[PDB]
């Protein structure tokens, strides 16, 4: 999970 | 009383920058005044402000040097802690208003209905004593960082480093207030008292949105994946 949160993150 | 080394200095300046481009408008002209249906008009405001510290985050390059599962950790525990004091330090003690996203007064009460409950309470409170404080944006963005770098997160890799960033953070914002010399006795330990303040109103977010779990699809994306 934490896929939105993971996209933001790696750009 | 020790002030800033070069090196803090140039810390200072990378942080700052990273808060002010980060912090929205710059507001109290953009104010904009104000039960599912207040938290509905709240939920749908929310995922700007995370966004926003994630973006100050990604700034600093101590941050960006850390694995991505330990950065998640890291924004997931201080999203609340950042937005909650980025909303006190824009109390307005003439219509006793917080701003929130830099254009939208809200009330003690109509914040409280809208969902947060009594940490509605402990984040006026907190913006009442913070006036006299007197913080300026560095003051802030040092606030945020050493919230963000908080190594007793559960579940991180690099519990060392992320100490060792906090303390780097935690030195050169006490050289600063050194430096800066304001006239409040005991600056330093009631800066520090405010830490424990905003960790506080952490983990009560935490507990109110349990509360409030209302179908999860009414939840945005983002604000599910912080808590
Ligand atoms: C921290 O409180 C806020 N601050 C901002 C903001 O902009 N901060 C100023 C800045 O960053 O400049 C917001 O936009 C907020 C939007 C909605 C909000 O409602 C919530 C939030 C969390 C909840 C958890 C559990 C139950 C109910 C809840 C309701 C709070 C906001």
């Amino acid at each position: 999970e934490n896929a939105l949160l993971r996209y933001l993150l790696d750009k | 009383k020790p002030e800033p080394t070069d090196e803090e200095w140039e810390l200072i300046k990378t942080v700052t920058e990273a808060h002010v481009a980060t912090n929205a408008q710059g507001w109290k002209q953009k104010r904009k005044f104000l039960d599912l249906e207040a938290f509905s008009h709240f939920t749908k405001i929310i995922t700007p402000a995370i966004t926003r510290v994630v973006d100050f985050a990604k700034k600093l390059p101590m941050f960006c040097e850390l694995p991505c599962e330990d950065q998640i950790i890291l924004l997931k525990g201080c999203c609340m802690e950042i937005m909650s004091l980025r909303a006190a330090v824009r109390y307005d003690p003439e219509s006793e208003t917080l701003t929130l996203n830099g254009e939208m007064a809200v009330t003690r009460g109509q914040l409280k209905n809208g969902g947060l409950g009594v940490v509605s309470d402990a984040i006026f409170d907190l913006g009442m004593s913070l006036s006299s404080f007197n913080l300026d944006d560095t003051e802030v963005a040092l606030l945020q960082a050493v919230l963000l770098m908080s190594s007793d997160r559960p579940g991180l890799a690099c519990v060392e480093r992320i100490e060792k960033y906090q303390d780097s953070f935690l030195l050169a914002f006490e050289h600063y207030i050194n430096y800066r010399k304001h006239h409040v006795t005991h600056f330093w330990p009631k800066l520090l008292m405010k830490v424990t303040d905003l960790r506080m109103i952490g983990a009560c977010h935490a507990s109110r949105f349990l509360h409030m779990k209302c179908p999860t699809e009414l939840f945005p994306p983002l604000f599910l994946e912080v808590f």
